[PDB]
RNA sequence: AGCUCAUUAAUACGCUCAGAAUCUAUUUGGCGGGGAUAGCAGCAGCAACUCUGGUGCUAAUACAUGCUGUUUCUCCAGAUGUGAAUUAUGGAGGAAAAGUUGACCUCGAGGCACGCCAUUCGACUGAGUGACCUAUCAGCUUGUACUUAGGGUCUUUACCUAGGUAGGCUAUCACGGGUAACGGGCGGUUACCGUCGGACUGCCGGAGAAGGCGCCUGAGAGA
């Protein structure tokens, strides 16, 4: 459970990573 | 010329391997020509150093030049009061600092706008002078 | 010497909210939020005084605490929590959705609304800057920090939002010809056309008309540019801001 | 004589919700009576309705008063407070004896 | 929050502005990345108290450990933003630990940290200005007034310490004295103009806890 919980708690972090990345390639176009 | 115990400079500025700076203050004032060709500091000029101009904007005659880079206005208010109908004449003196890029005699109307505290008196400092010739104790409202 | 302080007293709370001089001397005092304290609507006062569904303040802390109602996507179990201009309110059991939205007299009311529509929400820009690696951001009357946001987002700009991801679709722009309800002062919950910008030296105002045509002015800071010419991106209440007048 | 009067469905503590305005000549209605004819009105039955705090005008015969009535037993356990569940049928002793925890360790 | 009006004659209060000279727990949105004690167990001491000594253990979202930023200085550029900043931000250098290192509860969901920026409730600094008597109170002021450099502060300033000038306020009432003076929203009296009262005023802001004075803890106290 535990080790779930922190792999989950580390995936989060990557999936915010990947979608500021987006958020930035995304309006670079336009930017 | 730098005459006292601390070596004068002018900041932001680095001598490198003269230069002077100068600023826009903005508000509808053109920045006057005498800054840009003079030997001066001053920390606290607005165009020279580096104070900015910010909130209210008077006008009065000027009574004092005493001090050092440093006038006395007095601004001159009529005072309605409700009783009598009537108004009184009032005033309030309000000193200021000067640049010496400025040339200011006794006795003639100038502009001031405030900034941050530069003494316990000063508020105060000059952005636009109109020259006047010739004296005070005159009564001029604007 | 004043501190931060708790208890708001009645008369001292603010003339939108239409309390009573009796039931009591204290009222709710807003949590810190998005909203400011006088802009604002608490969600304890929301369900008390204007839907009539708890009649006690001990029963509206509790569907609160229930957690049937949702502020703008997310639940908010803490209630006293301040909502103020374009939020959304969806409700659990019995389901309904709200925008909480200006009255023509400066007053708050509250308004049943199609789903498809009360998804989204509009965001003023009060304040642009640049910050971390050059990048443009926003803060807007909520306070919330958009940031990547594109170019031709200058302040008094609205911004289309859509809630489910956190986007900017549309972005209207400040003009003259352009739909504005005035949100604070005299004209506070007035439509208006923009017919002259004033721009101000130092510290502007802006010049507005009614579909009956009247004319009144306002700081630039009060109006939220609502939509682009005449139609509004938005459900408007009965009478539309105009305000009655013999 | 029972008017019903600006009712509306408080779907959250799943109640429909209302004030009630009858109207008695010659002065004489029993709370008890009222959940009668009401329950009848509304398919409800006695126990479901809650009636309370309803007052008499000044001299003719007439009574109003407030009352609400939900599916089920599941609002008025948990929903209502309870100085109303005593009357209908369901001391400084702590500021004394309790700051004696205190006092004593 | 509550109580009171003894100080206070404008520094307070009010009403306009202002932060480009600032700090901010909590909310909210972004951006981030093993050993040692407390109860519990036991032996004692006081005329006395909501004081404790000393030994025998054990807890953690308490405390310490740990898989690019923060602070500061130098230089080169100085935005699509502002009335205006050689500002925001970017790049090239050095330093420093003052440090972001989910070492975590309950049954796939709810909740809780840490740091930075904003935001919110505010706070705090500065300006303009309004008003009770007194000439049997006409001259007052030595950090007193400007300037340059520093210390200190959350910041700005004689706030304080230096060097250099000798200034500032005043018959448009300075300075001094008096008040049976907390200021304001307002209250009583009235045809209008006014005038008297305002501890309370069913609120707002200030000050004080027998009298001064000092300080710890904290986002915030001279409680």
């Amino acid at each position: 459970r535990r080790v779930a919980r922190k792999n989950r708690m580390l995936k989060e972090r990557k999936e915010k990573r990947e979608a500021t990345k987006k958020k930035a390639e995304q309006y670079q176009a336009l930017l | 010329v730098q005459t006292e115990r601390a070596f004068q400079k002018q900041p932001q500025l680095f001598l490198a391997s003269k230069q002077r700076y100068v600023k826009s203050i903005g508000l509808k004032i053109e920045t006057p020509k005498t800054a840009e060709e003079r030997e001066y500091i001053d920390a606290k000029c607005p165009f020279t150093g580096t104070v900015s101009i910010r909130g209210r904007v008077l006008r009065g005659v000027v009574v004092s030049t005493k001090m050092r880079r440093t006038i006395i206005i007095r601004r001159d208010y009529l005072q309605w009061i409700r009783k009598y109908k009537r108004f009184e004449k009032r005033h309030t003196k309000i000193p200021a600092h000067i640049s010496p890029a400025f040339l200011v005699k006794e006795g003639d109307l100038v502009t001031v706008a405030e900034c941050r505290p530069l003494s316990k008196t000063v508020h105060f400092n000059v952005i636009h002078v109109k020259p006047a010739a010739v004296d005070k104790r005159q009564f001029r409202v604007f | 010497p004043r501190c931060q302080r708790f208890h708001l007293k009645r008369l001292t709370a603010p003339h939108h909210w239409l309390l009573a001089k009796s039931a009591g001397k204290f009222a709710s005092h807003p949590s810190t939020g998005p909203h400011k304290l006088r802009e604002c609507l608490p969600i304890n006062i929301f369900l008390r005084d204007r839907l009539k569904y708890a009649l006690t303040a001990k029963e509206a802390v509790a569907i609160v605490k229930r957690r049937l109602v949702k502020v703008d996507g997310k639940v908010r179990t803490n209630y006293r929590y301040p909502t103020g201009l374009m939020d959304v309110i969806g409700l659990g059991k019995s389901n309904e959705l709200f925008r909480i939205i200006y009255d023509c007299k400066g007053r708050f009311c509250v308004h049943h609304i199609e789903a498809k529509e009360a998804s989204f929400k509009l965001l003023r820009v009060n304040q642009f800057k640049i910050g971390a690696k050059g990048i443009p951001h926003v803060v807007t009357h909520d306070g919330r920090t958009i940031s990547y946001v594109d170019p031709s987002v200058r302040v008094h700009d609205a911004l289309k939002f859509n809630i489910k991801t956190g986007e900017v679709e549309s972005v209207i722009k400040f003009k003259v010809g352009d739909v504005a309800m005035v949100t604070a002062g005299g004209n506070v919950g007035r439509v208006g056309t923009i017919q002259k910008i004033e721009k101000q030296m130092a510290s502007d105002i802006v010049h507005l008309k009614d579909t009956s045509g009247a004319v009144f002015a306002t700081r630039i800071m009060n109006v939220f540019v609502i939509g682009e010419n005449e139609h509004p991106l938005i459900s408007l209440p009965a009478r539309e801001g105009v305000r009655p007048s013999i | 004589s029972v008017h019903i009067r600006k009712y509306i469905v408080n779907k959250l503590l799943d109640r429909k919700q209302f004030v009630i305005d009858m109207q008695h000549l010659g002065a004489k209605p029993t709370r008890d009576e009222i959940k009668d004819e009401v329950a009848s009105r509304l398919k409800a039955n006695k126990d479901l309705v809650v009636i309370f705090g309803l007052e008499t005008k000044f001299g003719g015969g007439h009574t109003t008063g407030f009352g609400f009535v939900y599916d089920s037993l599941d609002a008025l356990k948990k929903t209502e407070p309870k100085h109303r569940l005593i009357k209908a049928g369901l001391r400084r002793m702590r500021k004394n004896a309790r700051r004696q925890k205190v006092k004593v360790w």
